[PDB]
RNA sequence: CCCGCAGAAGAAGCACCGGCUAACUCCGUGCCAGCAGCCGCGGUAAUACGGAGGGUGCAAGCGUUAAUCGGAAUUACUGGGCGUAAAGCGCACGCAGGCGGUUUGUUAAGUCAGAUGUGAAAUCCCCGGGCUCAACCUGGGAACUGCAUCUGAUACUGGCAA
RNA sequence: UAGCUAGUAGGUGGGGUAACGGCUCACCUAGGCGACGAUCCCUAGCUGGUCUGAGAGGAUGACCAGCCACACUGGAACUGA
């Protein structure tokens, strides 16, 4: 407030940080993958959620969720990562793209198969 | 590009008769109209304010045989044009060639008129036209070509048009399959049932 | 400490109307008589004087139609902290042209309606609804 | 001259020794479609009993709105609690482009086309009062003419 | 007429040259408040005619050094 | 050297030339001093076909501007007395 | 681009369906497997998970991801605040700076009016026109909110006197 | 990031430049910029526009058009309008 105060010091616009550091406005990114493992969620949930540490190509080291039932990921295996928080595992703020690269499609799906990378029956 | 599914199903969901399967016979009484949209047809809908807007939009689309991409383009033209946005939406839809060919009586249904336009039968101002979306300008003369003139589908379909209301804005010869589009259609001349206001409400947000 | 005298005039009018008061005394000026007369000429105020030689006191006499006051709202636009000079075509119209905006133009102080026809703009002093 | 309609229904709790008892609140606005508006709150134990209780209060709690043809006279604010509410008259074209609750009150009042927006909080009760505070306040040229004692044409033209 | 500019002198301690401020009362683009902005030019003059703290008229002309493209026209209202 | 030449605009297989006064060194579609009419080879016999403002041509050709092989033919096409 | 041929023949998916948000049942599973944009679903009668049927919405596209603005009056100049929600420096003095009672002057810096030059073309916008229609191309108009100079106006603001 | 700055800031005279100029010299004076942000650091081709927006603004500057810059990296001149 006070028009002279604004002349002297303008409105500093809130530079809201991005949720998903993949850098340079990239849709997806490759990851070599290390340590595929299970983890428990927060409070009202209780499960064994499948997740992996992704060694991204640009330098970053992030965790990414493995959606669907069952996966082929292990030890290494190069995978594709897209943005998206799970909102249950705190820290996990990415998703593995099922179908792309070494990550196969989910076995025996029918409904919603672009998600989970499965071809027609 | 087209619907090409169960056509009378669309009429039950919407409730009113959409003239999709109007055809040779006048009244259907052969679908359990109104009270059977699908399996759960006896379910009375709560039907929100967004619902009634969407139902009214999907009714006007399914009557005229237009998809959302081309229908949303009619709204963008309707807004930029003069007068009222509601009246422009429906005036542009009525000016389509497949719609005019139906209203003349050269097609029992609007899908039949669309195929008739598409298959080099229809001809306007001494020029053949394939496009159902062809905006028929004021003072025009749509007609059928002499090769496909008086074929089996048209003569029977023209006898149906006698039972219809028949628009005032256009005129038909009936002897030699020659039509004449005269003035732009008025709001009060046609329908008096499909609400425009709710379709303007869907797109403005 | 008394930077804008014109805003102070327009508060005494506004607060006098809230109190249901008959007359509103204050220190006079050149710009005070000019604004007060424009309010009178259209018909927000019902008569005024400038009684005094050495220390003049311009007192207005506020108008009331019903129990409600005549001046619905009145506010300073071109305050001294931020002067607001509007162009001929860019002149405002308060309440869609049934309230006035007192505008100091080159041919004396006048209303926004008279400024349009006279063919000039200026410093928009105050909106009066 | 009914033109009655419901804005919002909302269940509300009390809490007692035994447990918590739920009642429902309605919010109906009614009008003739020609410069008469009236919101009515109404509450009851059951849902449909609450709306009849609301519709009864709405009819009696009516306010007059002097409006031009089928639209407002001038751009008008009307603050209430945490709802600012702004709405401009607009021309003969368009329709009511306003939020839900804010456009229930407008359409039944009889304004056919206006610009509008609810700033601040958008509590259905307070925004309906915010509009009616504005529409009650919204004076006409005929009122302004008599208020000053000059002329209807000399003010307008 | 010649396209001159009024301006008050800031300093004249350079030998046959003078630095002159030009107060220009432009308004702020966003906030609409009028700002008192300054334009310090280097100006040429024959001998030490003008001193510190006085109004001066200035004309655009040939560049005669690094900076100092403007040149003196005449003196109006001398130093107090 | 200033030269009066066609610019080539329009869609694929559907040319539309903007006859224009430009410097020889500048590109075909690039810089120019001022455009001076147009040319449409796919116009045919109708209302509009080719327009060429002959008043501005005297300002450039009279001083010292060349006219290209095609634009010189359109000055003959528009004619002086036909 | 036209005309003859043959015969429906060669030519439909993929999201979603607890609320926000248009559309529901049945089996399988049993805080497991999994879903999730936000709230949240699953603990043996799940509309939310998986399948099936049924629907809805788009359809040669559809969804997912990322990216900008919008909604966000959530940096507020138009248009927010600071007793208790985030927010009056612990309280003074004070130069630079921002603002300044009142009446005469007088300039014309601001301000206002006019006028000329310019603000490339395209783009945008409106009325046309041309491609079977559209996108696309295209004629003319308006506009390019500007900047410069030049003439005026003195109410206001500034300056300089008194 | 609070001081930076010695051809630095100005003069007289000579040279040089298509052209004027610390462009460059020799001497003379002691400046000049700086809180209306110099200097230093990080980032960045710029505009007509594009997208968005009720508009103010916010973001952006792929394609078409103007200007600049650069040509394996770092230099220098020759030729020529
Ligand atoms: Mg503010
Ligand atoms: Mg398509
Ligand atoms: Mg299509
Ligand atoms: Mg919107
Ligand atoms: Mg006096
Ligand atoms: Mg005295
Ligand atoms: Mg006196
Ligand atoms: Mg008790
Ligand atoms: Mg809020
Ligand atoms: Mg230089
Ligand atoms: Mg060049
Ligand atoms: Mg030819
Ligand atoms: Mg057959
Ligand atoms: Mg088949
Ligand atoms: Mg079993
Ligand atoms: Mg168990
Ligand atoms: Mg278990
Ligand atoms: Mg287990
Ligand atoms: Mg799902
Ligand atoms: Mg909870
Ligand atoms: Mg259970
Ligand atoms: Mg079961
Ligand atoms: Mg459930
Ligand atoms: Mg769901
Ligand atoms: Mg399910
Ligand atoms: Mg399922
Ligand atoms: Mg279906
Ligand atoms: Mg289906
Ligand atoms: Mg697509
Ligand atoms: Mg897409
Ligand atoms: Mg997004
Ligand atoms: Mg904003
Ligand atoms: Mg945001
Ligand atoms: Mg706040
Ligand atoms: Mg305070
Ligand atoms: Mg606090
Ligand atoms: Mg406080
Ligand atoms: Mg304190
Ligand atoms: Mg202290
Ligand atoms: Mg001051
Ligand atoms: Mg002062
Ligand atoms: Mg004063
Ligand atoms: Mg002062
Ligand atoms: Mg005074
Ligand atoms: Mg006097
Ligand atoms: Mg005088
Ligand atoms: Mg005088
Ligand atoms: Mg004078
Ligand atoms: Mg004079
Ligand atoms: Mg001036
Ligand atoms: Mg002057
Ligand atoms: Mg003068
Ligand atoms: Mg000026
Ligand atoms: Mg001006
Ligand atoms: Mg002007
Ligand atoms: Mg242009
Ligand atoms: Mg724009
Ligand atoms: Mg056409
Ligand atoms: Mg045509
Ligand atoms: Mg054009
Ligand atoms: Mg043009
Ligand atoms: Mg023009
Ligand atoms: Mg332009
Ligand atoms: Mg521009
Ligand atoms: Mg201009
Ligand atoms: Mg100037
Ligand atoms: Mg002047
Ligand atoms: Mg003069
Ligand atoms: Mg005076
Ligand atoms: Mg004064
Ligand atoms: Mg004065
Ligand atoms: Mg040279
Ligand atoms: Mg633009
Ligand atoms: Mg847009
Ligand atoms: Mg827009
Ligand atoms: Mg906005
Ligand atoms: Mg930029
Ligand atoms: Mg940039
Ligand atoms: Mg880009
Ligand atoms: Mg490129
Ligand atoms: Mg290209
Ligand atoms: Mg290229
Ligand atoms: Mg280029
Ligand atoms: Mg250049
Ligand atoms: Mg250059
Ligand atoms: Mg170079
Ligand atoms: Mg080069
Ligand atoms: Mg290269
Ligand atoms: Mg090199
Ligand atoms: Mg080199
Ligand atoms: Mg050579
Ligand atoms: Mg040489
Ligand atoms: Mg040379």
């Amino acid at each position: 407030a006070t028009v002279n105060q604004l002349v002297r010091k303008p409105r500093a616009r809130k530079v809201a940080k991005s949720n998903v550091p993949a850098l340079e406005a990239c849709p997806q990114k490759r990851g070599v993958c290390t340590r595929v493992y299970t983890t428990t969620p927060k409070k009202p949930n209780s499960a064994l959620r499948k997740v992996c540490r992704v060694r991204l190509t640009n330098g970053f080291e992030v965790t990414s969720y493995i959606g669907g039932e069952g996966h082929n990921l292990q030890e290494h295996s190069v995978i594709l990562i897209r943005g998206g928080r799970v909102k249950d595992l705190p820290g996990v703020r990415y998703h593995t793209v099922r179908g792309a690269l070494d990550c196969s499609g989910v076995k025996d799906r029918k409904q919603a198969r672009s998600k989970y990378g499965v071809k027609r029956p | 590009a087209r619907y090409l599914g169960p056509k009378l199903k669309l009429s039950r969901r919407e409730g009113t008769d959409l003239f999709l399967k109007s055809g040779v016979r006048a009244i259907d009484t052969k679908c359990k109209i109104e009270q059977a949209p699908g399996q759960h047809g006896a379910r009375k809908p709560r039907l929100s304010d967004y619902g009634v807007q969407l139902r009214e939009k999907q009714k006007v689309r399914r009557i005229y045989g237009v998809l959302e991409r081309q229908f949303r383009n009619y709204y963008k033209e309707a807004a930029r044009l003069k007068g009222n946005t509601g009246e422009n939406l429906l005036a542009l839809l009525e000016g389509r060639l497949d719609n005019v060919v139906y209203r003349m009586g050269f097609g029992a249904t609007r899908a039949e008129a669309r195929q008739l336009v598409s298959h080099k039968a229809i001809m306007v101002n001494g020029r053949v036209v394939n496009i159902a979306s062809y905006q028929v300008s004021p003072n025009d003369v749509v007609s059928i070509r002499e090769k496909a003139k008086k074929q089996s589908r048209v003569k029977a379909a023209l006898e149906l048009a006698e039972q219809r209301e028949k628009p005032t804005w256009l005129e038909v010869d009936a002897g030699k399959m020659e039509g004449t589009f005269k003035r732009k259609p008025e709001r009060s001349d046609l329908s008096a049932d499909i609400n425009e206001h709710l379709i303007v409400e869907l797109y403005s947000k | 400490s008394m930077q804008d005298p014109i805003a102070d005039m327009l508060t005494r009018i506004r607060n006098g109307q809230a109190a249901n008061k008959a007359a509103v005394t204050m220190p006079s000026s050149k710009l005070k008589v000019a604004i007060a007369n424009v309010l009178k000429e259209e018909g927000f105020i019902e008569d005024f004087k400038v009684e005094g030689d050495t220390k003049p006191e311009l007192e207005l006499t506020l108008k009331y139609f019903q129990g409600k006051a005549v001046v619905e709202s009145i506010q300073r636009v071109s305050r001294p902290g931020l002067r607001i000079y509007k162009r001929k075509d860019e002149l405002p119209k308060v309440m869609a042209g049934l309230g006035i905006a007192v505008v100091s133009t080159s041919k004396g102080v006048m209303t926004d309606r008279a400024a349009r026809q006279a063919g000039l703009g200026g410093e928009i002093i105050c909106y009066v609804a | 001259e009914l033109q009655e309609k419901l804005i919002a229904v909302n269940r509300v709790s009390k809490t007692v020794k035994g447990g918590r008892i739920f009642s429902f609140t309605a919010l109906t606005v009614v009008g003739d479609g020609n410069g008469r508006v009236g919101f009515g709150y109404g509450k009851a134990r059951e849902v449909p009993a609450a709306i009849q209780k609301a519709m009864e209060k709405a009819r009696r709690n009516m306010i007059n709105v002097a409006l031009n043809n089928g639209t407002l006279q001038h751009p008008v604010k009307g603050v209430h609690t945490g709802s600012r509410v702004f709405m401009q008259p607009a021309s003969e074209g368009t329709g009511i482009i306003a939020g839900g609750a804010m456009r229930a009150v407008l359409e039944v009042a009889g304004v056919h086309n206006v610009l509008a927006k609810a700033y601040g909080s958008t509590n259905p009760i307070n925004v309906v009062r915010a509009t009616i505070d504005g529409l009650e306040n919204m004076n006409s040229p005929e009122m302004v003419a008599a208020k000053r004692g000059k002329s209807v044409e000399e003010i307008l033209g | 007429k010649i396209r001159t500019l009024q301006g008050r002198v800031v300093s004249d301690k350079m030998e046959k040259s003078i630095v002159v401020a030009i107060e220009r009362f432009v308004k702020h683009p966003i906030y609409g408040k009028f700002i008192k902005r300054t334009t310090k030019l280097h100006v040429h003059d024959e001998n030490n005619e003008c001193g510190i703290g006085d109004v001066v008229e200035i004309r655009e002309c040939r560049p005669l050094s690094k900076t100092k493209s403007w040149t003196l026209v005449r003196v109006v209202e001398k130093a107090v | 050297m200033v030269t009066i030449r066609l610019a080539r605009h329009g869609a694929k297989k559907r040319p539309f030339y903007q006859v224009v006064v430009a410097d020889s060194r500048n590109a075909r579609n690039g810089r120019f001093i001022e455009r001076v009419g147009f040319f449409n080879p796919i116009a045919s016999e109708k209302e509009e076909g080719t327009r060429l403002d002959l008043d501005r041509i005297a300002h450039w050709v009279g001083q010292g501007a060349t006219i290209s092989d095609r634009v010189a033919a359109l000055i003959k096409e528009v004619n002086k007395a036909a």
